[PDB]
């Protein structure tokens, strides 16, 4: 028997996720045209011997919480069960604080998947080389740049027992290349070390990587597992956009039938498009690469679409020119409209990827990144919106060009 | 009567089209500007005009000689070794207008207006002095000459080069009427007329002014050829508004020449002059813009107060805007965005330009 434990965050954690994080959670924000968690919960799902998926976090039940959750109750044949804390805990915290519903049943280990991560999801071959060597902790790890390891949590091994000697969450300098993933693998005896992390504080919040990853490495606890698949940080509202373009890549051997095709009478479609069924898509309009588009979304002729995320009701009028955006819930393109941002992505090996922090902005100029629209924005008739962010219920009159328009 | 017209000596504004073909060879609503300086020249009555011109231009003298075969006045060329400026060509060509003793027209290329030949006749054998000056009203006189207007008379007191002292509403029009004892007096060197020789005879207060009414522009500048084009897209509007272009998706002053084409479902907007053979596709929106001839712009773009040169190829949802000049024979690949874009000619671009530079 296995479990699964998505790490959800709450409210304070999805600030940085701002402007689509105003209607949603930022874990049921569709990357590819599925919630970023369901991801995770499809993944858990096809492993053998998965009995339940638990979802700890700190956002309150409301209904598009409850909502996913009987939907993907229903979908994957599995208890999805949302454990609420009385606070934020950390990362750590919540699995201290709820042992006693994760180890339930016995089960012989549970996976720990942090939410806002977009992997290719390999448990079975974690689990597999966790059954051979039954150690507490292990972490699955990737390959980064030298300069992007700064960004991530390093890891320093041993290459012959692959046991992490040493773990840095984010060091001014490098010390190794191999990177923390968000992705464990827990034995029911990873518990007991957390425990004498919580009486360290009593004499509540654990933070899992400052707490237990750096002071148990080198003791023979937790170990790695390396991995060559697809893999990014969900952080910030424009990463969504490469997370897309990651799970659309990986949906060609995954879910082939989630892709679109040429049709003779439909739109033109270069690369890997996710059209939703009920969305209606003029056939003048070409579609381009790494496109997802939701539910109910009206897209008229002429419109070019290309490496963008267009929310569910929105509507794109005749001639639009949409490039590195993301198009909110019921927000309205107007005819002859520019909706254009600069691309921007979180990857760990482009050497000149960003370094991804809090502030949006350098040296009081704004950075230019991907164009998000928030939900019910009203974009004119024949106006730019280049490289900005436009905040929710916003009508426009007139071309905004690397700005916050509040 | 004859006319001198200074012409040539390249034109250093709107640079992108003068590179091509000279500046007054560009064309202005489908139709050079020195094509229409010589048919109301010709309308006014002149029986023979003056070019003078220092750059080799040997396309103008083909041109020329093929209208002057057109319009029935004979066109007399005068060739120029080295840039004599603007004074220099009334000396270059000073005993074909000492053949006559009466007074001659002088005009600058670069303005457009609605020319009032016979009222400056009779205005300059009203004042019977040696010159006589066009002025207008400019709103910004920050940027221009002024020059001083006493009413009843219209004689100068002073010409001013600089601003910013607020003595003159008045800006000089670029059409002089000038005696044979002006150009007596003008010399072979190149200097300039209006720096030196109008000053000096401003001193003596030989000059006097005319008044406009109404529509004058200077166009040696790109963003004053788009504000010329849609002062003279108003002129022809309630002068001849059959010879605009009407239809159901054509808003405002629109003129189309007859060998251009226009597609289905798309807004051509106010202030737009379509050139020969020019192709717009299907879904383009065109406000405020000039598209010069055999350019060719792709289907779903948008294009706000440009300048098209000649032979381009737009493509594909490219957004234009802010006076972005293409030269001739200019690849705009698709999705693209440029604003202030100068491109020189035979220029591919595939990145987009969001700020005012120049491509090369
Ligand atoms: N339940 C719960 N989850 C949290 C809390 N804080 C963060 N998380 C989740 O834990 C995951 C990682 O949290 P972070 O603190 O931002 O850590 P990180 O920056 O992603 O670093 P790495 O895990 O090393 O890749 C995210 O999915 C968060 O949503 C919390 O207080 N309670
Ligand atoms: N033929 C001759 N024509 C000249 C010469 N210099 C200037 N011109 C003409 O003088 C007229 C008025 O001068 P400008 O208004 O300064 O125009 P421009 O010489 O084209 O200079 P810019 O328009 O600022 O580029 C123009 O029609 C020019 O063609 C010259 O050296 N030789």
């Amino acid at each position: 028997m296995l479990k699964a434990v998505i790490l959800i965050g709450g409210p304070q954690k999805g600030t940085r996720f701002r402007p689509l994080s105003f209607e949603v959670p930022k874990p049921l924000f569709p990357v590819a045209g599925v919630p970023m968690i369901q991801h995770h919960i499809e993944a858990c799902a096809q492993v053998p011997g998965m009995q339940e998926i638990l979802l700890i976090g700190f956002y309150q039940p409301d209904e598009p919480l409850t909502q996913f959750l009987e939907a993907a109750q229903q979908e994957f044949n599995l208890p999805v069960r949302y454990l609420q804390e009385f606070a934020p805990l950390g990362t750590g915290g919540g699995l201290y604080h709820f042992r006693d519903q994760i180890l339930a049943g016995s089960p012989e280990a549970f996976f720990v998947l942090n939410a806002d991560v977009c992997s290719d999801f390999p448990l079975s071959a974690m689990l597999e080389a966790h059954r051979r060597q039954r150690h507490p902790f292990l972490l699955l790890g990737t390959t980064a740049n030298r300069t992007q390891s700064l960004n991530y949590g390093c890891i320093v091994e041993n290459p012959q027992t692959h046991e992490v000697l040493h773990y840095v969450e984010k060091p001014s300098t490098f010390i190794s290349d191999i990177i923390n993933c968000g992705i464990y693998l827990f034995s029911p005896e990873a518990l007991k070390p957390l425990r004498d992390v919580f009486q360290r504080n009593q004499q509540g919040t654990i933070r899992l990587e400052q707490d237990v990853f750096s002071a148990l490495a080198g003791q023979g606890q937790i170990y790695v597992h390396l991995t060559d698949g697809i893999w990014s940080q969900i952080k910030s509202a424009g990463s969504a956009l490469y997370a897309s373009r990651l799970y659309l890549s990986r949906y060609q051997d995954t879910h082939p039938e989630r892709l679109a095709k040429h049709t003779p009478g439909g739109p033109w479609i270069r690369g890997n498009v996710y059209i939703h069924p009920t969305a209606k898509v003029a056939p003048s309009a070409v579609l381009g690469p790494n496109v997802s588009i939701g539910k109910g979304v009206t897209v008229g002729e002429g419109v070019r679409l290309r490496e963008s995320i267009v929310l569910h009701g929105a509507t794109l009028q005749e001639h639009t020119c949409v490039l590195h955006s993301i198009v909110g819930w019921g927000s309205t393109v107007g005819r002859w409209a520019r909706v254009e941002g600069t691309p921007s992505d979180p990857n760990p090996n482009d050497p000149r990827a960003r370094m991804d922090s809090e502030s949006l902005f350098k040296d009081g100029k704004l950075l230019p990144a991907i164009t998000i629209l928030g939900c019910r924005v009203r974009i004119p008739a024949e106006v730019l919106i280049l490289n900005s962010i436009v905040l929710p219920h916003k009508e426009l009159s007139r071309s905004f060009t690397n700005q916050i328009i509040l | 009567m004859k006319a001198l017209i200074l012409v040539g000596g390249y034109g250093t504004r709107l640079r992108p089209l003068t590179l091509s073909t000279p500046k007054p060879l560009v064309d202005f609503c489908n139709k050079p500007i020195l094509l229409h300086q010589v048919e109301a020249l010709a309308a006014a009555g002149v029986d023979h005009v003056i070019l003078a011109v220092s750059y080799m231009s040997q396309v103008l003298e083909k041109e020329m000689k093929a209208q002057e075969q057109r319009l029935g006045i004979r066109i007399s060329m005068s060739h120029e070794e080295e840039p004599l400026g603007t004074a220099g060509p009334l000396a270059l060509a000073r005993d074909l207008l000492s053949e006559t003793a009466d007074p001659f027209f002088v005009l600058n290329s670069d303005v457009i207006c609605d020319f009032p030949f016979q009222a400056m006749v009779q205005f300059h054998r009203h004042h019977g002095q040696e010159g006589s000056i066009l002025v207008t009203k400019v709103e910004e006189p920050s940027k221009y000459g002024v020059v001083v207007c006493e009413a009843d008379t219209g004689r100068i007191h002073r010409f001013v080069e600089k601003p910013q002292v607020f003595v003159s509403n008045k800006i000089n029009a670029g059409m002089y009427i000038l005696s044979p004892a002006v150009l007596q007096r003008i010399q072979l060197q190149p200097t300039s007329i209006e720096k030196e020789v109008f000053p000096i005879m401003a001193k003596e207060g030989q000059l006097y002014a005319m008044e406009l009414q109404g529509f004058w522009m200077d166009i040696g500048q790109p963003k004053d050829f788009l504000t010329g084009m849609c002062l003279f897209l108003q002129s022809l509007r309630q002068k001849q508004p059959e010879r605009l272009c009407s239809g159901p998706g054509i808003v405002g002053n629109v003129l189309v020449d007859p060998s251009a084409r226009i597609g289905q479902n798309c807004s051509i907007g106010p202030n737009v002059s379509l050139g020969p053979g020019v192709v717009v596709e299907d879904g383009v929106c065109i406000r405020r813009c000039t598209v010069l001839r055999d350019a060719r712009i792709r289907s779903h773009s948008w294009l706000e107060s440009c300048i098209v040169g000649w032979r381009c190829r737009v493509g594909q949802w490219v957004r234009m805007e802010n006076v972005t000049v293409l030269g001739e024979d200019v690849i705009v690949n698709d999705e693209l965005y440029l604003n202030g874009a100068s491109v020189l000619p035979h220029k591919s671009i595939g990145e987009s330009v969001p700020e005012p530079r120049i491509i090369m």
